[PDB]
C-alpha cells in the first residue's frame, strides 16, 4: 500500500493476518495491546480488519 | 519531525474502492 495510507512492513502485516485469522474477533484491551505491540493506534488495527473484509467484499 | 501528517494518514479506510 503506497496510497494514503503507511506501507505496512512485513512483521506487521504478517501479525495482522494472523490475528485477524486466528481470531475474526478481538476485545479492548486486546486490540490495544496489539496496537501497542505495533507502535500504533488501536485504529490501526480497527480499521486493517475491517479493511481486509471490505477487501474480499468489494474487491473481491 | 513532524506532526501534521493526519490521524487517517497513518491508518487510511479508502484503498478498496473498486466494488465491481
Amino acid at each position: 500500500t503506497r496510497k494514503k495510507r503507511c506501507p505496512y512492513t512485513k512483521y506487521q502485516t504478517l501479525e495482522l493476518e494472523k490475528e485477524f485469522l486466528f481470531n475474526m474477533y478481538l476485545t479492548r484491551d486486546r486490540r490495544y495491546e496489539v496496537a501497542r505491540v505495533l507502535n500504533l493506534t488501536e485504529r490501526q488495527v480497527k480499521i486493517w480488519f475491517q479493511n481486509r473484509r471490505m477487501k474480499m467484499k468489494k474487491m473481491n | 519531525n513532524q506532526e501534521f501528517d493526519s490521524e487517517e494518514e497513518t491508518v487510511e479506510d479508502s484503498l478498496v474502492e473498486d466494488s465491481e
